[PDB]
Formats: structure tokens, C-alpha cells, sequence
């Protein structure tokens, strides 16, 4: 029959038998016959008997009661409907919007993409800020690490991304808040509402409260709406490029650890899941562009132990394409974007690949850049006055660099009446490039703050 | 058209002409592509298990009443009940030159989608190293297109050598030259991807086909989503594939990458089977795990051969070269599994992170990076040229290491400084730059002659790719008689030094 | 589950089988079950002491420190 | 596991059963006493934190009413002394596997798309007699499941003719 | 370029073969199901039995 | 009588047995299909007991049969074993025919008695500054060189083998135990150019093998020794015997591989429990005696270079020559790399070594003693703003260190430059010299890779 | 240039398909083959067997 | 207010359900539409005692003898 029993639990463990003839696969869905909890298949324990996580609570629930199967593994919805809309795990709503119009749904356990569906070429991703235009250029179907603390509009930050993504290309944008501390998941809500960027995105949280499965789960959840959304494609094939935000993947790691010790299975080195790197492959693999279409993800993740040996960062840098940090400094600056921006590395700083001019200019920056540095202290404990002509030329020329970072953005535009500031590759670089030649020393370092192109902080400089 | 109507009907009528006596065992537990089979008595250790799924198993616990093994693939159709057959027969692998120009599975299977390969010969994966007494000294050189490495660390045929560094530090792109190298010379080279993003693999292959070089070459890969086993077997696998030639009186070349991943892989999937763990939860065997895979390879004798192949040859000494790789953690070379590994290479390669991040690409930590056989391979003339000029800047580092706490330095201490700051920028090449032998040795006689620390620092290596033009421009014929021997007579070096007067002018 | 005991070997079961008398001859001597490293299961005896010194059909000594429910190892 | 732990057991039994002869009346007794065992209802009263070693042993008697021997008792006995009682039916299929190796005598499973006259199942049974058991033992089985060909299980020796042999072959074509 | 151009070539004269097996058998396999032949089935049981 | 197998894992066996047979503990057990040989090692009882296998584990499955042959391991011993070369099992791996002697011994024995220990009083010169210098040897004594994975501990071994070799005159044994084949075939044909191949025997267990291959392999060539040194001369006794052991760490390790699967437990480590008394059965069948005089030269090569771990600690306990290298030191480039320090003797002795011998060492590591504890400071600190007898005492020992480098015989191979022997006096003095500051106008270049203190004054003047 | 002839090569395999679907419902007879000859032809008769 | 005591003598078990239940409590209060406040102590000792707990409990060592359910408790 298609159903079985409850015939044993002990913590998020749940066991139930069923005949020879038929017994589900893993992963695959299992209702509690009698309420709505949901059963995950993950190993088959014989003589009828498998083991499962149940997602949601572990009470109300006692031995002997039904349970049955789908055969199949969780299929969740997907669709243009899906947007502005906030999910739980099992993409159920939870914005009280009504139920997702959408029936189309997929499942989720699914293949990582073909060698031959490797996208046989490597390009620039783009976008409109400056400092990670040049300094950490990205690429299609690539994955930047995020570093930093607390109060410096990270979730601002997004939203420039998503708004730049889905008005230059309109690549779509999801999110998937894994651990994420309820009130401000509700505050970011009501900030991305305010913003209309609300419509251009889609939702789920795994609220760290959670039966530890549903929030590992959620990853992939996203994964699969991202892939369709991707794989969903327009006239003359060639569906646009879709964006994924993670929360904190360390937090991912941590839930991974959790289930592993929930198996009741050997705890490892440091202790962790043993087989954390082949999910990770999972992950990624399963992450990048595609012959047609492309996906780019950008991952939060915090250090644990602030160490850089312990396995989780480890593993991780194995598909950090690019770092970049936020320096609580730089913001104390009043610098925007307060990105630190010598620090923050991109694996894609090749001439071989981005350009060999713009590897030479890029190169200077950061040496004048490293100068300064080495440059301000020795002013600070000695007055700018005991420094070299040409040193005091750097000093000036990096603080100009630094203002001209500084820059308005179009979701800062709503939050304070303000043109935002739009600016691509190739126009930042004659700027810069153009300051090389010192050009600019007469034009104070203030006409260079909150501004976008080198034509406007000419005119900026005119109108000072 | 229906010339595959005709090839469809003959291979139909070839085969499953009869029935079969054949020996079952069903599913009983299973986890993570680990499966508990019961009822299979004939089985053997390691072999080939068939499956109605049409994926195979290789076999690891016999015990009183069941038996444990592991999956070839991923496993999420399967499920207990299942019917699970034998193959009788040990764990494989087809081999042959027409792997060349070709990418395929861990188990040879084309995943290049260039058409399926049969290769007239197969061979067991697992076998065991030759007898000592058909081992042969390591006497011919192999060029690195490198002047750091092919001059102060010599690594001949059949040599096992790692490469140790960290990430984004230029581990890989050595090796890729090395080979690149090996155009011209024709001899077996192959290399194995090990759980890496397929992304770096696009990236190598373009690479490759872009040099052409993959029409002598072969590489099989192990994905970094690939269930573990198949990160586990594969070095063995290509290992097998190389050693054919090797097995044929022909030297021969591997390249490991990232046997971290494999051995932590391996440690994970043991563990599973409740197996107690050493230190840092590797098991023991794990020294030898990876350690039996790299006896593999050596220099035999034509002996050997001729016990190999009892007549299909005339007998010269073959050989198979190594290129391993480990990734060190904050550059620990004390780590345990460097501990272990380097107790078993004839030699290491460790790159500096500083220099790279300083820009040298290479950055070689030469302080310690020694080769077993050293002086064996090298042609006269690098080999007299060369000697202890790796040890004269080791020393030079930790003379600077000293000269930054002490305001005294004699005259000795002032030249050895001098000396070492020119011969270090003397040790720079671009990627892709690889060298002929008159190369690094006109390099090595300036730098000994004292001729580059007479001239500008930072014109050091603008004034040495000059010379490399002025001289084989003018001194073509020069340089071509000198590197097709490697052998080096005193006119020559009379030429040299006119050549160096020549170019001083301009 | 509990696992196999070392006094499980189908001889004694035998013996069970055809008789529940005569303990181990009033447990004045014992029978060698499992031999390994220095360390030796035996069953009878029961009537021994841990720390009781025990002569051997080698004309040896041992010393007995575990009396379980069936079994000793000494 | 349970057929390891159940191991020495079988042999035992069978030692014994065949020392007396009674090998007849003690199998039987393993297939009433696994009846048992499988039972739901009489196992959870077994299983009651009451019994004591008499208690289960006098009952197993008594569900066994006659067929009983000193022998049986104190074997039941010991295995309850080491409440070995769970795996007992391993312990008998073992033992019968036992007999029948040692009688030499081995059984053979036929399925078949189709029922099977006697005349091919004796002419099977001698076809077989070439690989030489002491004696054919007969488990006939129709399947239209199976569409041509008798497949055949001896222990594990088992050989196909059916359908399947589509399936392989149009493997082999890819 | 020619070589890409020639192993497309080759990979479709290829890939074709494979739905053309998958027809064939489906195809092969259902004419097997329309027969019904218990004769032929006691035919070749006898054969196996020879050949045992 | 014979058994059959009934489980595989790894590379340990398990049989059934009769019950009227039931081998000992130690017996040589046949694979009735293969050559594949058995040894026991548990009596796992009921007509079953455990044992591991010598060769492949490969072609084996259950059921299978096997003979006993009522005999444990027991190997061709004698002369007629020498300039030949042995598998494990002692057969002939060289093809040069099967061994001539009938003679057979078992690879197991009782350690000798308290009652035969013999006072081995006998010292050497080698020609090695710091060796000679700071380790006096006994002949018949252990040494060994603790070092770690690349530190030259084979090297070390190849120059004394030199040394010893063509100092010494008369018997002399070598087994490779666990080690590259390269380095032991070279060894081979090195000892080939030689001749007193003849004198000497040769067997390899190498990693390549099986771990069961790889744990009973010393017990070969130990026995052997242990002959040839109860093998008495006509009128006479045994015969100096030159033994020499290649990282008994590698049968160490095959303990711990192999201890799990013997159903044992796991040491604070990981390690078998039972490895320290099984080093200690192992170590002592090995001395010189009331008869005959053994000479044994141990490879020890060190886990993580960490001196804690188990089994150096024990090993301690075992050798009375104690020889310790570092990486620092060859970090430093100074080949040799033995550190002065922890490297001992008991030999040292002012009654034995002489007088000067015993103070100038002590003045030496005490030089070393505070220029190592002053090196803190050093590196926070400028070197200027010291004591000047402070600095005085820091050169004297840099140029120590520097006079301590040395080169090769067989080091030129690496290098190019010859290798030297410095007899004992030229040390002494030299080092004296310097320890009275009769040099402190001299370059420290003036001393390094060196030899005599001759030497270096040619160096000196030289530059 | 390569997609201008390949698909027009695709739309040759369309009637290709056809027509080997066709000539494999033809070449379905090698069930007889599989078979020991236990139907010496079965097929022929019916021929309702034509998809795609 | 109210305060709610489990005493370094009590069983283990009730100081390890305590805190939810004085939760409980100041969610009433919370249900009730006001506000309040709550102060949790020594949790350190509470999750000693549920290690201990489930360490009779025969369930699964975790690093430092702490089965990760801790952090989601
Ligand atoms: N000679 C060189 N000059 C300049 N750059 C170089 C040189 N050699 C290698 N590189 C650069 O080193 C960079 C990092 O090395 P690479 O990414 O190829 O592999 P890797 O060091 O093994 O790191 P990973 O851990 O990702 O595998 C490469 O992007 C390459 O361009
Ligand atoms: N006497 C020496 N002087 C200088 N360098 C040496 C000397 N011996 C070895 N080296 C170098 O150090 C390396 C390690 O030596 P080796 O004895 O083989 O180490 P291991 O302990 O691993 O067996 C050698 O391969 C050689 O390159
Ligand atoms: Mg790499
Ligand atoms: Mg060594």
C-alpha cells in the first residue's frame, strides 16, 4: 500500500516501515497522513524501515500513525508569479499574499550541469560601481565572498545590484535568508517594499529557529528557482541572466553540522560533516553560466574564530571567485560605497582578461593607493609638510581617487532626493587614467564627492 | 542512412546469443553510495559488480554473510531490492594511444562527447610496483621551459617531485608549461584532474587545444561534485593508462593534481565504514594509500621490458615521470600529509606566496626545494654550470635575513647581497615563456661573469631579452648547434663572451 | 542487540543440550575458549577468585582478573 | 549479524538432531516455534517484562504441546538464558539448509510466463541432475511478468532466458 | 574551426543512432507483447534443457 | 588437515579449522590455489582463528582452501645468504639461483638472557666533526639517527655505510624495509662497484608491499645477524657483525595499520597498545653478547618531526647512540643537520673519552647553550645594544656552527665540491683554537663547508 | 554557415526519421533473433506498428 | 514580579525546562498586548545539564559532549 506508520522517533528522527513492494527513494516527499508536517527521504534503513527528517515541529505526532509518500522529491513552484512574493521552505506563502498562483513547480534535487553545458568562454561581469568595476571585476555565473561587520547598508547594497541588474539587463534577482535574525528579515522586507526593487526579487527565509533541514534545504530551493528563471528563456532562445543572493553560507555550514550530528554519525577533524565538501560542490557546480544564459551568485559569510585554517573558509575560498570586504573606517569616512577597495581581491585581474590597459591603469591605482598608505602615517606623525613634492602629489591624487569612489546611487536617489549615479567600465578609466597625468591637481579634492563621471566632476569643478 | 540500419542489425546479430549462468546478491542497507549487499559468495575483493541500474560497484568488506562496497556514480536509482549481479572479474580500465587528443570518465567513457574510444587493450587499475632489479638509474633530462627551475632544481625522467604552495600561487601553470614543453620532444605526457571546478577544466583544455598540444596528450578528470569514490580511484586509473608506455620501453610523464582532495575524500569515505581514525582523522593507511600509487612510477630497465613484452620488443629502458600536487595551509610544510608525503617523493618544489604577491611569477622558495637525483639529468653544460648557485642564494637570503638588525656588513657580506639582488631578477620569465637551453645559459654565464652587476638594476631583464634577440639573430647557427647537443666546448663560450662584448655596445 | 559471548562455541552448546549437570566438574577446572596477546577467555571455574593464582595444562601460571557472567579472562 | 550470531547455533542443533535422528521432529519444531516468533501477538506476550526463563520455556512447550523433548527444553532454555530468541526462524532455515547439504538434496526455483506440465518439470529435474545435487527440489512459479523462458534460482545459481534479454542487448545498443 | 565543424558532423550522425535504438526496441518489444506463444516458450525450455 | 577461508578485509584472513587441528600461533599456512602465504596471530577459537597474508590479497575469495605446514616461518640462514638478494620470505629476488645452505631458523626467538650481555667498550673514528666530537661510539652499540621526513636520513646512513665499510672487515648485513625502490637499487649497484657485496646480503621489503609483507621483515635480516654472530669461527667466535636498520617507524606504522583490524583497540594516538612491548621483543634480540659482537645502525625516521610522540620517547629507551637532525639546520643550508645538542652518548665519559675530549665539548654546547637562549633577544632587539662579551661569545659560536659543515663523499653528488674525513685530532684542536679565540680577526665565511681547520686557514687567506 | 547547413541537415533527418522509423519497425524483426528462432517470422502480420 | 528558582540542587531536569517556561509566562504578558522584560541566567550550567541529560539518554556525542540540537534549543 502507499502509506506507512510512525514506528519510532527520537529527536528530529523519525522511522517508519512499509512492505518489500514498495518503499520511496531518497529525497523524495513524505506527508505525516494527519497533519502537515513533511518527511525527507535520506537513507534507506531495511526491512521496510527508513529514516527521515521531519520539516517543522516534532510534537502532536506519536507512533503507529500513517504516513505516507510521493515518490517523488520536494517540487516546489516556479514562475514570473513568484516575484515580490515571501516563502516559506516548501515555497509556501508566508507573506499572507494567498497561495502562489503559480502551479508550475519543479523538483529539487537535481544534476549538477554537463561538461558541455560548461559556457566554453569567460567574460567581465558588469556593473555600475566604480570600485568594483575596476578593482574586483566580476564574471558570469561567478561567486564573490562578502566580508565585513554590521551597519554599513550591505542590504543597500543589494538592492544598487539588483537595481542596476534588472535596468541595464534586466537580470532577474532572488534571495534566500538563511539564519535570519526575524526582525530584520521584516525590516530588509519593508526596505526592499519601500524601494519598488520589491517586484524584481524573490523570497524565502530560513529562519535560524528552524528544524535545522528546512534551512539547509532552502539553498537549493533557490538554486531550482534560479535555474528555471535562467533556463526560463525568451524569444530567439537566450533567456537573461538571473542573480543569487546567499545569507551567510557559513550559517549553511553550521546546519550541515547539525544534521550530520543529528544522523547520529562520526563527528570529523575539526568536527564537522565529513562530506561538507561534496555538498559544496553541490553548490557551486550547480552555480555558473551557462552555454545560454548565465547565473551569478553573490555569498554572504561570516569567519568563525576569525581564523583562516579552520575548514569552513578553507572549503570556501575553493569557489570564491572574488573577495570583498567592508571597512568600518571607510563608512566613518562618510565614504559610499564604504568598500574597503585595496583589500577586496578578484581572482579576474588579468590582462589576459580584463584588458591589458585596464590591467596597467588598475595596477597604478592600487600602487598609489599602497603609497598613500604607507605615505599618511608618516604625515600624521610629521606634518604633510616633511614629504616629497611628488609625495604630497600622491597624497592629494589618492584622496581624489578616494572622493571620487564616494558616489550617489539610485536607491540612495528615493532615500534622499538625489540623482543616482550609473557609470560603466571604459568611462571610469579615462577618468582615472586622465588623473595620472596629475591633470587635476588644480581641481580640489571636494569636487570629486558624491558624483559619477569624470565629465561631471569637471563640471562640478566649474560650477566650484 | 541505413548504413546504421546494416551495423544495428550485425551487432544484433552478434551477441546475447544464449543464456547465462550467474550468481546474484540483493540490496540490503545503503548509505551515501555505500551498500550493504547480501547473497553474492563468488564475489571477489574489488571487482566489478553488475547492476541492473547499468552502473558497476567495486567490492570491500567480505564478511561471514553479506558484503559492503561502494558506487561508481551517484546513486539516487537505486534502492534495496534491487537486483545486484557480479562480474567475476577484477576492476578495469581500457588504455591505449588512442586516448590521445581525448577527455573522457574516470572510467574512460568520453565525456569530451568526441564519440566513444575502443581501445584494444584493457587493463586492471590496481597493480603493484615492478622488482628492483629492473629499476634503472635516472639518466635523461626533462626541460621545464624555465630558467628558476630547470637550472637550480634538475627533475629527470621518471622523477616524483611535488608542488607545493598555496592558493592563486602558481602551482598549476608550471606544470601546464612543463608540458608544453614536451611538444617537441614527443614523449607520453597525461595529466588528472582531481574534484576541481570544471570551469579551471574548460580553462586548461582551451588552453591546450589552443596549443595543440592535446593531439599527444590525454588528461581524465575527476569532478568536484563527482561522488567521492571516483576522486578516490581515478589517479590509480590514470597512473594505469600512463604506465603503458612506460611498460613499452617509453618514457612517460604524470601529472597529479590535488591529492588533498583525494586523501580527505578517501578519510571520509573509510571513516563511514566506523573505521577509527589516527591523527586528524586520517587513518594510517593513508601514507600508504597514496604512497603504494606513487611507487608506480620509475625509470625500469629494457629488461623489464623484454619480461614485459617477451619479444614484441627489442628492449630499451622505459620510464614514467611524476608531477604531484599538495596545497600547504599558510604555507605549514610542516602539515602531516606533507610530512608524509615528502617522505616519499625523490624531491620538492615549494613556491613562495611573498614573491608572487611581490609580483615574481614564479616565486620560488629555493631555501628548500631539492631533487634526490639532482646532477644526473642536466646536460654538461647547465649541470657545471650549475651546482651550487642554489645554495650560494639560500645563503643570500639569510645573510639579508641577518643584514636587517645589524648596521655592519663586511665586503664579503656587501657582494654576496649585490651579487644575490641581480641574480635574483636574473630568475623572472613571463607565463608561457618557456626557454631553449642557450637560453638560461647565457643568463647563468653573465650573471657568474659578473656581467649583470655592472648594469642597471631594473634594466636587468629588459637587457637580458635583448640579448636574447641580438643573439639569436646574429648568432642563430650559435645557439642551434649548442642546444641540439647540450654539450659545451671552449670556443663556444669564446663566442659567448664576443657575443657579450657585441651586445654590451649596444 | 547483544553480541556474541565467548562461551557461544557449538561443543558447549552440545553439552548443554545433553545434559545441565555436573558444572564445570564443580568448577575445580576451567576450559581455554579465547587466546590472543597474553590474554586468555576460559570458562568454568567460576569457583576462582580474581586475583586467585591458576596453574595450566602447560604447567604455567596466569592471573585471572575479569569474572563475567560465563566467561574469565585472565 | 543475526545469520552470524545464529551461526553456531545451527550447527550445533544439527550435530545433535542428527546424533539422535530426531532431525524430522526438531525441524518441525523450528518451523512451529518461527510461526511463533513471527506472530505479533504471541511475541508481545512473550515480550512482557514478566516472563521468566521457566515461564517462556514451559510456554513454548505447551504452543508446542506434544513434539517436545528434555533437549528441546533446555536448548530453549540456554537460548533464553541468553535471549537469543528474536533470530530463532534464521536458525531454523539455516538448520535446513544444514539437512538438505548434508542430504546433498538442493532445491531449484522455476518461474515461468506460462503454467508447466509435469514431463518438463521432471525433465528439467534430471537436466539438472547433471549438475548433480543428491536430489531436485521443486518450486514451480508462473508470471506473465515474464513473458518467454524459465529463469531458474539453485541457491544462487540462477540463469535467464526471459524477456530481459531485450533489455541487456538494447543496453548493449547504447 | 574545421575540426568543430566536422566533429558536430560526427556527433549527430552519432546522437541519431541513439534515438533510432530507443524506436526500434520500444517498437521490438511491443510486437514481442502482441505474440503469445506458450508453444514457442515449452519449444525452447526444451532446448535448455539440452543445453543443460 | 586444512581450512578454508570465510571472510576478507583488508589484508587480515580468518579461517575454519578442525577440531582436531588447530595450528599454533606462528605457522607458515599455504593458499591451496596461489603461492599466498598465512601467518596466525589469534586464536579466535571454535575451530576458527585469524590470521594476515604475505603477497596480493588480490584473487582470493571465501571458502577457499588452505594447508598448515605445522612449522612457522623458519628462512634459509648461513653464508651461502650472502651478495644475494631476498624477498621477504628470504628467496633469492636477484634471479641468481635458489640459495644454496639447507639450513633453516624461525624468524621468532626468546630475547637472550641477562646473563649474556656483553660490555661493549670499543669506541671508532669516522671522520664526521660533530659525530666524532659529541657521540663516541661503542662497538656493538645501537645507533640511531632520529630525524624527520627529508632530512637526510638516509644519507647519513650511505656516508658511515662508506666509512664503516671500508674501516671495517668481516660480516655485514642489510634489509630495506618500507622504503623507495630507487634509493635501495642504487644502493645495490653502488655496493656492486664495491666488492664487498660478496661480504654483505641483501634483502628489500619496500613500501610497494603488502603491510603483512611489510611487518615481520626485520625479523629476516636480525635473525640473521644474530647467526652469524653465534655462528662461531673455527678456533674463535662470531665475527663483527654491521647491522643496519632502514625507519623501523615503517613497522611501527604497519602495527597501527593493522591493530583495528585485529579486532584490538586504539592507543592515545591511534597506535597498536601492544607497540611498546613488541619494539622492546623486537629490540632486544638485538646485542652483542659473551659471544660475537653486533654492530646495528637504525634509521629513525620522526613523525611531524615531533619528538612527543610515542614512539621516539620509547625509542629513547632503546638506543644507546642517540643522533637527532632538524629542519631548521638544513634550512639554514648546513649539510649535515644533526642538532649538537639532544644528540648524545652514554660514552661520554672524561674516564673514557680523555680529559680535553670531555671539557672542550662541554665548553662548546655552553657556548651554544647561551647564544641559542641570547637569540630571543637578539631578534627583538639590535645586536649592538648587547654586551660586548656577549657578541664575542655570539660570533664564536656562528663560526662553530659554520666549522661544523662538512663536506660529503658522497655529498658532492648534490653539490660537486669533495667530500672530506677529518681525523679526530685536527677537530680537537681546531676546535680548541677557536674556543681560545686565536681567530676572532678571521671572516666566518672563512669556516663554513669545510673540513680541518687547516682548511680553513687556506680558506681565510685565501679571501 | 554551420547553422545555415545544419539545420537544414536537421529538417533532411526529419524525413530521415520517418523513414528509418519505417525501416526499424522493418528492422524490428530481429526479436526473432533475440528469440532462440522460437518464432521463425511473427511480424509481418501486423503492422500497426508505425509511430513517428 | 515573579521569579522562578532552580537550585543548584535540584534535578537537572528542571532547570533545564525552566527558562521556557518563565518564556511562557512573559509571553502572556506579551499576548496581552503590553510589555515586559526577562532575564535569563547561568544558561551556561543549563546546557551542562542537558549534555548530561542527553548523555543518559545514550544519544550521540558532539563536540565538547554537546549534540548541536543546543544551539537550535
Ligand atoms: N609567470 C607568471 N607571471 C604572472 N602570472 C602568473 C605566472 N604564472 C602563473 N601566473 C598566474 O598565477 C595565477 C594563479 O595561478 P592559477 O590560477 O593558474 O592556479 P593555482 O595557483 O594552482 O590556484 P588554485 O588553487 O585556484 O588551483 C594565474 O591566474 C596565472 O595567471
Ligand atoms: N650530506 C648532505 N649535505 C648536503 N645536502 C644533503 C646531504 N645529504 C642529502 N642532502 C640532500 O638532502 C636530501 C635528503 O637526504 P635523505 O638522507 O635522503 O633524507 P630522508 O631522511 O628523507 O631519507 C638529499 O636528497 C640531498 O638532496
Ligand atoms: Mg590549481
Ligand atoms: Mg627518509
Amino acid at each position: 500500500m502507499s502509506s506507512g506508520r510512525i514506528i519510532q522517533i527520537i529527536g528530529a528522527v523519525i522511522d517508519v516501515e512499509f512492505e518489500r513492494t514498495s518503499v520511496p527513494k531518497i529525497y523524495d516527499a513524505l506527508q505525516v497522513d494527519g497533519t502537515e508536517t513533511t518527511l525527507e527521504v535520506q537513507q534507506q534503513l531495511g526491512d521496510g524501515v527508513v529514516r527521515t527528517i521531519a520539516m517543522g515541529s516534532t510534537e502532536g505526532l506519536k507512533r503507529g500513525l500513517t504516513v505516507t509518500s510521493t515518490n517523488a522529491p520536494i517540487s516546489v513552484p516556479v514562475g514570473t508569479a513568484t516575484l515580490g512574493r515571501i516563502m516559506d521552505v516548501l515555497g509556501r506563502p508566508i507573506d499572507e499574499a494567498g497561495p502562489v498562483a503559480t502551479e508550475e513547480r519543479l523538483p529539487i534535487h537535481r544534476q549538477a550541469p554537463s561538461y558541455a553545458e560548461q559556457a566554453a568562454s569567460t567574460d567581465l561581469l558588469e556593473t555600475g560601481i566604480k570600485v568594483i568595476d575596476l578593482l574586483c571585476p566580476f564574471a558570469k555565473g561567478g561567486k564573490v565572498g562578502l566580508f565585513g561587520g554590521a551597519g554599513v547598508g550591505k542590504t543597500v547594497n543589494m538592492m544598487e545590484l539588483i537595481n542596476n541588474i534588472a535596468k541595464a539587463h534586466s537580470g532577474l534577482s532572488v534571495f534566500a535568508g538563511v539564519g535570519e535574525r526575524t526582525r530584520e528579515g521584516n525590516d530588509f522586507y519593508h526596505e526592499m517594499k519601500d524601494s519598488n526593487v520589491l517586484d524584481k526579487v524573490a523570497m524565502v527565509y530560513g529562519q535560524m529557529n528552524e528544524p535545522p533541514g528546512n534551512r539547509l534545504r532552502v539553498a537549493l530551493t533557490g538554486l531550482t528557482m534560479a535555474e528555471y528563471f535562467r533556463d526560463e528563456k525568451d524569444e530567439n532562445g537566450k533567456g537573461r541572466d538571473v542573480l543569487l543572493f546567499v545569507d551567510n553560507i557559513y550559517r549553511y555550514t553550521l546546519a550541515g553540522t547539525e544534521v550530520s550530528a543529528l544522523l547520529g554519525r562520526m563527528p570529523s577533524a575539526v568536527g564537522y560533516q565529513p562530506t561538507l565538501a561534496e555538498e559544496m560542490g553541490v553548490l557551486q557546480e550547480r552555480i555558473t553560466s551557462t552555454k545560454s544564459g548565465s547565473i551569478t551568485s553573490i555569498q554572504a559569510v561570516y569567519v568563525p574564530a576569525d581564523d583562516l585554517t579552520d575548514p569552513s573558509p578553507a572549503t570556501t575560498f575553493a569557489h570564491l571567485d572574488a573577495t570583498v570586504v567592508l571597512s568600518r573606517d571607510i563608512a566613518s569616512s562618510g565614504i559610499y560605497p564604504a568598500i574597503d577597495p585595496l583589500d577586496s581581491t578578484s581572482r579576474q585581474l588579468d590582462p589576459l582578461v580584463v584588458g591589458q590597459e585596464h590591467y596597467e591603469i588598475a595596477r597604478a591605482v592600487q600602487n598609489v593607493l599602497q603609497r598613500y598608505k604607507e605615505l599618511k602615517d608618516i604625515i600624521a606623525i610629521l606634518g604633510m609638510d616633511e614629504l616629497a613634492e611628488e609625495d604630497k602629489l600622491v597624497v592629494y591624487r589618492a584622496r581624489k581617487i578616494q572622493r571620487f569612489f564616494s558616489q550617489p546611487f539610485h536607491v540612495a536617489e528615493v532615500f534622499t532626493g538625489a540623482p543616482g549615479k550609473l557609470v560603466p567600465l571604459k568611462e571610469t578609466i579615462r577618468g582615472f587614467k586622465g588623473l595620472l597625468a596629475g591633470e587635476y591637481d588644480h581641481i580640489p579634492e571636494q569636487a570629486f564627492y558624491m558624483v559619477g563621471g569624470i565629465d561631471e566632476v569637471i563640471a562640478k569643478a566649474e560650477k566650484l | 542512412p541505413s548504413e546504421i540500419s546494416a551495423l544495428i542489425k550485425q551487432r544484433i546479430g552478434d551477441l546475447d546469443t544464449s543464456a547465462t549462468a550467474k550468481n546474484e546478491g540483493t540490496i540490503v542497507m545503503v548509505s551515501d553510495g555505500i551498500v550493504r549487499i547480501h547473497g553474492l559468495a563468488d564475489a571477489m575483493y574489488g571487482e566489478m559488480i553488475e547492476f541492473d541500474g547499468g552502473l558497476f560497484g567495486m567490492a570491500l568488506n567480505l564478511e561471514q554473510d553479506s558484503v559492503g562496497a561502494v558506487v561508481l556514480g551517484n546513486y539516487l536509482s537505486l534502492q534495496e531490492g534491487q537486483k545486484a549481479r557480479c562480474t567475476g572479474r577484477v576492476l578495469e580500465v581500457p588504455v591505449g594511444p588512442e586516448l590521445l587528443g581525448r577527455v573522457v570518465d574516470a572510467l574512460g567513457n568520453p565525456i569530451d562527447g568526441k564519440g566513444p574510444i575502443d581501445a584494444k587493450l584493457t587493463d586492471a587499475v590496481e597493480k603493484v610496483a615492478p622488482g628492483v632489479i629492473w629499476r634503472q638509474s635516472v639518466d635523461q633530462p626533462v626541460q621545464t621551459g624555465y630558467k628558476s627551475v630547470d637550472t637550480m632544481i634538475p627533475v629527470g625522467r621518471g622523477q616524483r617531485e611535488l608542488i607545493i604552495g598555496d592558493r592563486q600561487t602558481g602551482k598549476t601553470a608550471m606544470a601546464i608549461d612543463a608540458i608544453i614543453a614536451q611538444k617537441n620532444s614527443g614523449i607520453k605526457c597525461v595529466y588528472v584532474a582531481i574534484g576541481q571546478k570544471q570551469s579551471t577544466i574548460a580553462n586548461v583544455v582551451r588552453k591546450l587545444e589552443e596549443t595543440g598540444a592535446m593531439a599527444y596528450t590525454t588528461v581524465v578528470a575527476a569532478a568536484a561534485a563527482d561522488p567521492a569514490a571516483m576522486q578516490y580511484l581515478a589517479p590509480y586509473s590514470g597512473c594505469t593508462m600512463g604506465e603503458y608506455f612506460r611498460d613499452r620501453g617509453e618514457d612517460a610523464l604524470i601529472i597529479y593534481d590535488d591529492l588533498s582532495k583525494q586523501a580527505v575524500a578517501y578519510r571520509q569515505i573509510s571513516l563511514l565504514l566506523r573505521r577509527p581514525p589516527g591523527r586528524e582523522a586520517y587513518p594510517g593507511d593513508v601514507f600508504y594509500l597514496h604512497s603504494r600509487l606513487l611507487e608506480r612510477a620509475s625509470r625500469v630497465s629494457a629488461e623489464y621490458v623484454e619480461k614485459f613484452t617477451n619479444g614484441a620488443v627489442t628492449g630499451k629502458t622505459g620510464s614514467l615521470t611524476a608531477l604531484p600536487i599538495i596545497e600547504t595551509q599558510a604555507g605549514d610544510v610542516s602539515a602531516f600529509v606533507p610530512t608524509n608525503v615528502i617522505s616519499i617523493t625523490d624531491g620538492q618544489i615549494f613556491l613562495e606566496t611573498s614573491l608572487f604577491n611581490a609580483g615574481i611569477r614564479p616565486a620560488v622558495n629555493a631555501g628548500i626545494s631539492v631533487s634526490r637525483v639532482g646532477g644526473s639529468a642536466q646536460t654538461k653544460i647547465i649541470k657545471k654550470l650549475s651546482g651550487g648557485i642554489r645554495t650560494a642564494l639560500a645563503q643570500y637570503r639569510e645573510l639579508a635575513a641577518f643584514a636587517q638588525f645589524a648596521s655592519d656588513l663586511d665586503e664579503a657580506t656587501r657582494k654576496q647581497l649585490e651579487h644575490g639582488q641581480r641574480v635574483t631578477e636574473l630568475m623572472k620569465q613571463k607565463q608561457y615563456a618557456p626557454y631553449s637551453i642557450a637560453d638560461q645559459a647565457v643568463s647563468v654565464y653573465a650573471s657568474n661573469e659578473g656581467y649583470m652587476a655592472d648594469v642597471e638594476v631594473k634594466k636587468i631583464v629588459d637587457f637580458d631579452a635583448a640579448l636574447i634577440a641580438y643573439f639569436r639573430s646574429e648568432y642563430a647557427p650559435l645557439m642551434k648547434q649548442i642546444d641540439e647537443t647540450g654539450d659545451y666546448n671552449k670556443d663556444i663560450e669564446a663566442a659567448i663572451k664576443a657575443g657579450i662584448e657585441s651586445f654590451k655596445a649596444t | 542487540m547483544q553480541q556474541l559471548n565467548p562461551s557461544e562455541i557449538s561443543a558447549l552448546i552440545k553439552q548443554r543440550i545433553g545434559d545441565l549437570d555436573t558444572s564445570a566438574t564443580a568448577k575445580n577446572e576451567g576450559t581455554i575458549v579465547m587466546v590472543s596477546d597474553g590474554i586468555v577467555r576460559i570458562h568454568g571455574l567460576a569457583d576462582a577468585m580474581y586475583g586467585e593464582m591458576i596453574e595450566f595444562d602447560g604447567g604455567l601460571f596466569g592471573m585471572a582478573l575479569n569474572l563475567e557472567q560465563d566467561s574469565v579472562g585472565a | 549479524e543475526l545469520l552470524t550470531l545464529a551461526r553456531p547455533y545451527a550447527k550445533a542443533a544439527f550435530a545433535y538432531a542428527s546424533e539422535q535422528g530426531a532431525t524430522d521432529n526438531w525441524s518441525n519444531a523450528l518451523q512451529v516455534l518461527s510461526a511463533a516468533v513471527q506472530d505479533e501477538a504471541f511475541s508481545a506476550y512473550l515480550n512482557r517484562p514478566e516472563l521468566t526463563p521457566a515461564e517462556q520455556v514451559k510456554l513454548f512447550a505447551k504452543v508446542l504441546g506434544e513434539d517436545q523433548s528434555q533437549a528441546v527444553s533446555n536448548f530453549l532454555t540456554l537460548l533464553a538464558d541468553n535471549d537469543r530468541l528474536v533470530l530463532l526462524p534464521e536458525i531454523a532455515a539455516e538448520y535446513e539448509q544444514l539437512k538438505s547439504q548434508n542430504n546433498n538434496n538442493v532445491d531449484v526455483v522455476i518461474e515461468s510466463a506460462f503454467p508447466l506440465t509435469a514431463e518438463q518439470e521432471q525433465l528439467l529435474k534430471s537436466a539438472l541432475e547433471k549438475r548433480f545435487n543428491s536430489t531436485v527440489t521443486v518450486s514451480v512459479e508462473v508470471k506473465p511478468e515474464l513473458i518467454a523462458g524459465v529463469v531458474i534460482r539453485a541457491g544462487d545459481q540462477v540463469i535467464d532466458d526471459s524477456a530481459l534479454n531485450k533489455l541487456e542487448k538494447m543496453r548493449t545498443r547504447l | 574551426a574545421k575540426e568543430a565543424v566536422d566533429q558536430e558532423i560526427n556527433s549527430a550522425r552519432e546522437e541519431l543512432r541513439q534515438q533510432v535504438a530507443a524506436l526500434a526496441v520500444t517498437g521490438a518489444e511491443k510486437i514481442l507483447n502482441q505474440q503469445v506463444d506458450a508453444e514457442a516458450h515449452n519449444a525452447m525450455l526444451s532446448q535448455l534443457a539440452a543445453k543443460l
